[PDB]
């Protein structure tokens, strides 16, 4: 009676239904959970925002053209201004969170294309200057909601001003590894003849037990167009990719006044 | 009681209750525990007032009858001395609309008669206290021609004699339908116009009004003529009790224009047009 | 249901317009004038009658004056023009 | 193995198969049956035309354009000239009958439209004149096979001659109730992306136990176009609606010579 | 009963009940057996009348309604033919003050209607006996525009028809609050004025009066116009029974000036100044 293509996911007061889905990837075979008492790093009383922040948040819909080359989001910081998870984050020094990334892109049965949806632990990217090394600013490394785009050309700016940003090169995947090897990460491929949604379940992955979300970006969401979009009547059409992310099993420590980072 | 609400939490599975298909004829079936997360709410609220015995449990008004009492000289003055009313529930628009929710109904009817008086002129003397006859005439018994003929003596017709100033007279009429339920709507005639009739019944009325004969409520003033003209008003009431109903229907939207289901041209527009579709 | 006594108002650009909007009810649950124009209040005794003191009239405006009587939402506007040389 | 979309209905020597059906509505949860002995109104010997009239009869196919506004059939009188049920009817004074209404309309996967198929007990309609009330002739109220159409305009003729007919107004559904409330009747919706046939099962509904079919019309079949037909290459195409009705569990009383009603 | 008094005698010990500390919030707790020597007094006196079922067990007066009955010509004369009263307990100052002891209450309400009449003029004839309609209009049902419109026929509104000269009509209205108790005092608005509204709801009324809709009691005279103008007065009563109350408050000291808790300037001085502090 049941099928693998119809899936409803509910967290808090938010619901995603999908009728042409592929199967869901639990990353590295572990469902996210709270910090156990045998591994706890801080000793303060942890805040568990039970349903106020364990819910789906819908980002901005980027448009996937025929010349679109890729997108990237840093995952505990693309939700920095989303409801109460953006208010649980900056009022606390520590924070761990599991995730349910759901990437939404659909077309007709006459379109074609592929979207490698990745989820990269410690997605450290390269700077866009050759004056200095490991050299990216804070605003350019943490865009938040809008994310960033990749590029099919590496043009390092000789200015140290405009070179403090990610040299988001698509075939080297930012960090100088080939993109055809990126399938060792937890990944799904949106193929516009088979499916229309990619669902990943991401546990908290870090060397520490719990860490500052304001400093440290745990996961990296990556969407690569493997085969470009090609619609035969209108070759320059645009189908939107909408990313909907939920925090899961969040836990925070060290309450204080609000942290407001710089914007420039 | 009404249904409570179970403590449910979020789901991620192939069991999808949020998606139905109303082509199949069934309505929606999702209760709010399905699509969201709900707490436990013990529900003590009952639906006791919405039942049909309490939805029709009011003495509505169905008509207003007028009789007078004076020294009648002309013939039009002798027809003000009494009033014969054909019994129906369609002479108002509020008990009718509550009954045209349903196609067929079965109820014992309870009536009560609230009656007022006035002097017509000012300086034409006075009058004694008055007694009012209300006679239920079944179909076939002779309807009164004058106000004091052989018909008002009521050797077998049910009559009530209300002395003016008392509590209003009340009585219960049983289910008197010749069907097994009162057809509120009847989609058919009274006869079949045959082929090549010389009768030419090309004026047979449609539908409901050719089958209902419930009687005639004839009201006189039992007194003779006082020196002062006393004009009376009588408000016949109905209250359906022991109510059963069958086969529900949508309620009346546009106003009536008769005893049928007809509707007048200048009031075929019940809605008021909103500004746009996005107006809260 | 809702009455605006200065319905036809002529007044030049920049000046003040006195707008008197009340309702035909005894309990105005929610009553107000919808315009993006500056107004404090004007003093007027009585729980029903009411005057707002509008000011800095630049363009042609049509403010809506609602009133939440217990028979639905009501509607009344006023018409005002400006002057220029 | 089995599905809800494939359904074969056989009565007598007639068969309807359908491969894109929705589920069937038994009206008010009761399957039609013969008159039981504890409820019998006449005392004569009842004629039970076992297979000669409990079979599917196919009416005329009306054409559903983009400007088509509705159709109506009175159900025990649209079969007045159909085989032996039209001969069991006029040779008897009493008659009860259950029904199996099957409405047939199909298009491609590129069309669109909706058809509210109703079945209204005691479908009393309004006259098309304001001179008199409850004022419809016999021929204009009982067309038989061809049925009637609705209209999106109420034009009451001042003539009492041409006003003896149904003022078939679509949004007031004839009887002055709004059409959006007509779903309290037994109904199905033919949607041209989901299904292509509407099957209802209608028991004998009347206050009496058994009644004259020549006088009294029990049910009213109503087909409203909710969303109009729209085919994008040819905007003025026509797809046919064919109505196929079977009597069920019929029973007749009071045999005599034939009743031939007037035709003008 | 109330508490008796034990036979105690004098003490000399460290147990000191005469000294308390009202900074802690608790009141005094010394009964008279503590600080003096007392006899034994068996106390048979009970507090039975002071309970809330008997403290509110009177049919108070809440308003006075006036209707008339004459040949109306102008429009102001047609608005004397009926009277619509918004139901509240605040139109007098004595049942209100007994209810503003308590913040929240829950009670089934019992009403009784005591009705008088008079002739207006002297030599304009006479009149027959009269029947009075009193119709309870819930919030949403159409309030009457004229005295004889479609609204008075009351197919679902509860109406009573009092014949003048009978015992006064009485009925019991249940707990009809949409909360779990009637908020006598409500410290809040009906809506939230948002940031940068073009609505400009800078005239939303404070507090209580923006949440209470209990209905409308519309009263007509069911008669037509008599030759003599009959002016009537109707005194609507209330008697809270099955009374529960919560969260007590101090009683009203200065007079009222409206339906709120407001107070007028010329009566902010309820006390009378004594001669000095040493005046017995």
């Amino acid at each position: 009676g049941y099928s693998d293509r119809v899936r409803q996911i509910t967290l808090g007061n938010s619901t995603i239904t999908t009728q042409e889905a592929a199967n869901a990837v639990v990353a590295y075979g572990e469902w996210p959970s709270y910090l156990d008492d045998k591994e706890a790093n801080p000793i303060d009383a942890p805040t568990e925002p039970d349903v106020s922040s364990n819910r789906f948040y819908t980002l901005d819909s980027v448009q996937w053209k025929s010349t679109s080359r890729g997108w990237w989001w840093k995952l505990p910081d693309a939700l920095k201004d989303m409801g109460m998870f953006g208010q649980n984050m900056y009022y606390h020094y520590l924070g761990r969170s599991g995730y349910t990334v759901h990437v939404q892109c659909n077309a007709s049965k006459f379109h074609q294309g592929a979207l490698g949806v990745f989820a990269i632990p410690e997605y450290v990217m390269a700077c866009n200057t050759e004056a200095k090394t490991s050299y990216v600013s804070y605003v350019n490394a943490n865009p938040g909601e809008k994310g960033g785009v990749f590029d099919n050309a590496y043009n390092p700016s000789a200015e140290a001003s405009e070179g403090r940003k990610f040299a988001a090169l698509d075939y080297l995947l930012g960090c100088g590894v080939l993109a055809g090897n990126a399938f060792v990460y937890p990944h799904q491929i949106i193929n516009l003849r088979t499916n229309n949604s990619a669902t990943l379940v991401l546990p908290y992955v870090n060397s520490l037990a719990i860490d500052c979300m304001a400093k440290h970006n745990n996961w990296g969401l990556v969407i690569l167009p493997l085969c470009k979009l090609d619609y035969a009547p209108n070759s320059s059409t645009e189908i939107p990719i909408t990313v909907t992310i939920a925090p899961m099993f969040t836990e925070f420590n060290g309450l204080r006044n609000i942290t407001v980072p710089a914007t420039q | 009681t009404a249904q409570s609400t179970p403590l449910t939490s979020g789901v991620n599975s192939q069991e999808v209750p949020a998606l139905t298909a109303v082509e199949t004829g069934a309505s929606g079936q999702a209760v709010p525990s399905d699509v969201i997360e709900t707490r436990h709410v013990v529900n003590y609220k009952t639906r006791s007032e919405s039942t049909l015995e309490s939805f029709f449990g009011r003495s509505a008004c169905v008509t207003i009858l007028e009789v007078e009492n004076f020294n009648a000289t002309t013939d039009a003055d002798r027809k003000k001395q009494f009033t014969t009313w054909a019994i129906t529930y369609t002479d108002t628009v509020q008990l009718r609309r509550k009954l045209e929710f349903f196609t067929y109904s079965r109820f014992d009817l309870e009536m009560t008669f609230v009656i007022t008086e006035r002097y017509y002129a000012s300086n034409t003397g006075h009058a004694r206290n008055q007694v009012y006859q209300l006679m239920y005439i079944p179909p076939g018994a002779p309807r009164p021609t004058a106000w004091d003929d052989y018909t008002w003596q009521s050797s077998s017709n049910p009559s009530v004699f209300y002395t003016y100033g008392s509590a209003p007279p009340r009585m219960s009429i049983p289910y008197v339908g010749i069907a097994n339920a009162y057809s509120h709507f009847y989609d058919g005639f009274a006869r079949v116009p045959l082929k090549d009739e010389t009768v030419d019944s090309g004026d047979t009325y449609y539908g409901l009004v050719t089958i209902n004969d419930f009687g005639t409520l004839a009201v006189r003033v039992v007194n003779e003529y006082n020196p002062a003209r006393i004009t009376s008003k009588i408000r016949v009431y109905m209250k359906p009790k022991h109510v059963r109903c069958w086969c529900p229907r949508p309620p009346r939207a546009v106003p009536y224009r008769g005893e049928g289901v007809d509707f007048k041209q200048d009031s075929i527009t019940p809605l008021t047009a909103v500004e746009n579709i996005n107006t809260f | 249901q809702t009455s605006v006594s200065p319905s036809k108002v002529i007044l030049p650009r920049g000046g003040s317009v006195l707008v008197t909007c009340s309702t035909s009810c005894d309990q105005p649950k929610l009553l107000g004038i919808e315009t993006p124009l500056p107004k404090k209040e004007l003093l007027l005794p009585g729980n029903n009658r009411k005057v707002y003191e509008l000011s800095n009239v630049q363009e042609d405006s049509q403010p809506m004056c609602y009133s939440n009587c217990p028979d639905g939402q009501s509607t009344a506007k006023t018409f005002l023009t400006v002057y220029w040389t």
